[PDB]
RNA sequence: AUCUUAGUUCAACUUUAAAUUUGCCCACAGAACCAAAUCCCCUUGUAAAUUUAACUGUUAGUCCAAAGAGGAACAGCUCUUUGGACACUAGGAAAAAACCUUGUAGAGAGAGUAAAAAAUGAUCCCAAACAUAUAACUGAACUCCUCACACCCAAUUGGACCAAUCUA
RNA sequence: CGCAAUAGAUAUAGUACCGCAAGGGAAAGACAAGCAUAAUAUAGCAAGGACUAACCCCUAUACCUUCUGCAUAAUGAAUUAACU
């Protein structure tokens, strides 16, 4: 024997150190655990996807349930906060809804207003004298 | 079962794009020029670009060396006293 | 099979100089400033394309 | 609003009994509006670990 | 089988009421086409794939200009399905060697001179 | 998400396209003085640039090209009376 | 010269600081890893893949 | 082509290094007497192509659209041709290699979109529901945003690093 | 710029043992897996996002090799250490 690899020791620690919090035979037997710390660190990378698809559907769903407490549905409150060019995402539209009540009140105010103005432009006949609100500001 | 049940989402987008193509093709239909007025306008940028690459191909060679860059190896040996 | 090149060898030196005054004599004939490179260490010129007799001449005309 | 720690997490989180009659409607509707507030579909404090679901009675 | 489409110029030919719809003038024409990708090269014939990397237009949205001159045209009538075509307007002129670095492309295609 | 709005409107259908919010500076110092620009504004402006630059250029050269061709026109449709003589 | 006064002021030359010219010494190819040995580049299975594959000019 | 179809050699395709200048797209013109299109080039958009030196590897693949020949114009049938996709990423149609949407790659607890919902025989039915509150919203690794960038193919090929041991 | 007890000779030995026989032919000496301390609690490639919180929620069709891709279609692997 010439050579011989004088430190696997510490090539299997490096992959068993990921390991020990997991179940079964599968954290302290290699040839096993190689494989589901793998597919741990494979769904690590690819979760970070999720991790934000969720985020904003935990955020559209308490939108939504703020916006319903004031009699407001979620796609009149977005498709209509735009149109008074108040460029709030909706994280913090959510920080809001929580931690801001009246703010949020105020808010879904600004959106009832602005929708009825639009109801009322497209009801009537031309292009009479434009909302209060409806007015848009250039840049 | 392999059948479908085309939507009416399905068929705005499709309309959609059918406009979208319809105005191009309005905006194609109406040329600044003609096939014989544009001939040859562009020649004079088409056979510097081509010269510029034609240079840059045939400037391949070897970098340079020099011999503080060999001699510079020998810091690895630099020592306090 | 299809790189020509010169080499000048055994200059002692600045081969710097050398590589200015060769690049200006060369540069009138092929319609360009010749690509070359410098090896500072051996201490040679190498040029792309095939100028022999040109450099001999040369060379012999400064006095080398 | 000022409230101490414990009261403010009490108030917040607290369940809340909501009675819904049911005279005339039909199975769906009175199923959809349950499954909300069942849920805790209708608290901007929802999440799903948190276990903010509420009381329905339908008579 | 399936073969390269030779359009009929039939098509290429803007009527009196085609005319007052888009914003556009037989005589006097526009300089500029301003065109954009809506659509992917993939799942699509390579004799597109290639005239789209030729235009530019490889990336997606990304707008590029081009001549309004038949050579590009009969380009542009061979992926005239995977793009936006717009008309770009000048209604401040062409920038001169200054405002240059101060330009800015509105959605409408209008180029104009410090924003 | 009213980008059919926006469109609409002027407006850029991404907020985050052009607009007060991305393109104004982040940030100043406490005392009042400007903040180095921040490296998407750098980027922009130089792709923007280079547009303006391709526009002109374009420009230029289907103008020369139409010049050239009243040029031909003219020699070719008067250098003929020159055969009209004598 | 002007190297020779370079050298002046660096570290003496021993065996501690050679070097082979850069470009001469070409790294060595091993079949380990991902990449050089899964098939070590004997390509799938056949005749070329396991050393016998007919002589030269067959 | 092969006592050959479980393989080999040549070509085609791929890779590296090197030389040079045209390569691709392409209107008008042009190609026979007995429908789709194809070939060929001036320009134009492009930046690639040819040549040389040196090696390996793949080779008679599946599905879908189309035109044919064989079996009905069927038997999910053998074969030829034009194209696409797969064997590479991601989102949709329920699950889904082959349909639709989408590519060049990292971090974000930001944003805009793409495709995308049905109408009127044999173990155990199979999401639950809903006729009428203004059409917009939702929706990707596509794109934008702040920062960073070599950092998502098999066979093969090029390159940058390197664990441990011996010797100077 | 030879090995250092699975290497170097097969070797502590051509002994023990196998074969009627020719013949074959060993082993070894100086906190790895497995368990206990401490059995388990709806749910599911056993993980990831996480979370105040271990489970509960959402996402998620094992690895190698061979066939055009293969839900495991088939082949191989109880697992550790050394040698390959
Ligand atoms: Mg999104
Ligand atoms: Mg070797
Ligand atoms: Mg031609
Ligand atoms: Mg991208
Ligand atoms: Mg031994
Ligand atoms: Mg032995
Ligand atoms: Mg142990
Ligand atoms: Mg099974
Ligand atoms: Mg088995």
């Amino acid at each position: 024997l010439r050579n011989r690899v004088t430190d696997r020791y510490f090539r299997i620690q490096e992959v068993l150190k990921h390991a020990r919090h997991f179940r079964g035979r599968k954290n302290r037997c290699y040839r096993l655990a190689v494989r589901t710390v793998i597919r741990a660190f494979v769904k690590c990378t690819k979760a970070r996807y999720l991790k934000k698809k969720n985020m904003r559907t935990l955020w559209i769903n308490r939108i939504t349930a703020a916006s319903q407490e004031h009699g407001l549905k979620y796609p009149a409150l977005i498709g209509n906060l735009v149109k008074c060019q108040v460029e709030l995402n909706r994280k913090v539209l959510a920080d809001l809804a929580i931690y801001e009540p009246k703010t949020f009140k105020s808010l879904a105010a600004l959106a009832s207003r602005r929708r009825h103005e639009g109801f009322a432009a497209a009801l009537g006949d031309g292009k009479e004298p434009e909302g209060i609100f409806s007015r848009v500001v250039q840049y | 079962r392999r059948p479908r049940f085309v939507s009416l989402r399905a068929k705005q987008n499709m309309i959609r794009r059918l406009e979208i193509e319809a105005e191009n093709h309005y905006w194609l239909s109406m040329p600044y020029m003609t096939r014989e007025q544009e001939r040859g306008h562009a020649a004079v940028r088409r056979r510097e670009a081509f010269e510029a690459i034609k240079a840059a191909a045939t400037s391949k060679f070897p970098p340079h060396r020099f011999i503080a860059d060999q001699l510079d190896h020998l810091n690895v040996t630099k020592k306090w006293s | 099979g299809n790189r020509q090149m010169t080499v000048i060898r055994k200059v002692e030196g600045d081969i710097w100089a050398l590589q200015k005054d060769v690049e200006d004599f060369l540069s009138p004939l092929l319609g360009k400033t010749p690509v070359t490179q410098v090896n500072e260490v051996t201490g040679t010129l190498r040029i792309k394309g095939y100028f022999d007799q040109e450099l001999k001449a040369w060379l012999l005309e400064k006095g080398f | 609003s000022s409230f101490s720690r414990a009261p403010q997490q009490w108030a917040t989180f607290a369940r809340i009994w909501y009675l819904l009659d049911g005279k005339m409607q039909p199975p769906g509707k009175l199923a959809a509006m349950a499954s909300i507030r069942l849920q805790g579909l209708h608290k901007p404090v929802y999440h799903a670990l948190s276990d903010c679901g509420d009381h329905v009675v339908i008579m | 089988k399936f073969t390269r489409s030779r359009i009929p110029e039939k098509v290429f030919q803007a009527s009196p009421e085609d005319h007052e719809k888009y914003g556009g003038d037989p005589q006097n024409p526009h300089k500029l086409h301003i065109v954009t990708r809506i659509k992917s090269t993939r799942r699509r014939p390579y004799w597109e794939k290639d005239i789209i990397k030729m235009l530019g237009l490889e990336k997606a949205h990304t707008p590029q200009v081009h001549k309004n001159i038949p050579s590009v045209n009969a380009k542009l009538k061979v992926v005239k399905h995977l793009i936006r075509i717009k008309p770009l307007k000048l209604p401040q002129g062409l920038p001169a060697e200054e405002n240059m670095s101060n330009t800015c492309l509105k959605s409408t295609g209008e180029l104009v001179v410090q924003w | 998400a009213g980008g059919q709005w926006r469109l609409q409107q002027g407006l850029a259908a991404n907020p985050s396209g052009y607009g007060p919010l991305t393109e104004l500076p982040d940030w100043s110092y406490a005392d009042g003085r400007p903040a180095p620009p921040m490296k998407g504004q750098l980027r922009r402006k130089a792709e923007r640039e280079t547009f303006a630059r391709r526009v002109v250029l374009l420009s230029q050269e289907m103008d020369a090209g139409l010049q050239a061709w009243q040029l031909r026109q003219q020699k070719l449709q008067e250098e003929q009376r020159k055969q009209e003589n004598a | 010269a002007r190297a020779l006064d370079l050298l002046r002021g660096l570290p003496r030359v021993s065996l501690a600081n050679l070097k082979p010219n850069p470009g001469s010494k070409k790294p060595e190819r091993r079949p380990r890893g991902r990449r050089r040995g899964r098939k070590c580049g004997r390509g799938h299975k056949g005749e070329r893949q396991r050393g016998t594959r007919p002589r030269l000019g067959f």
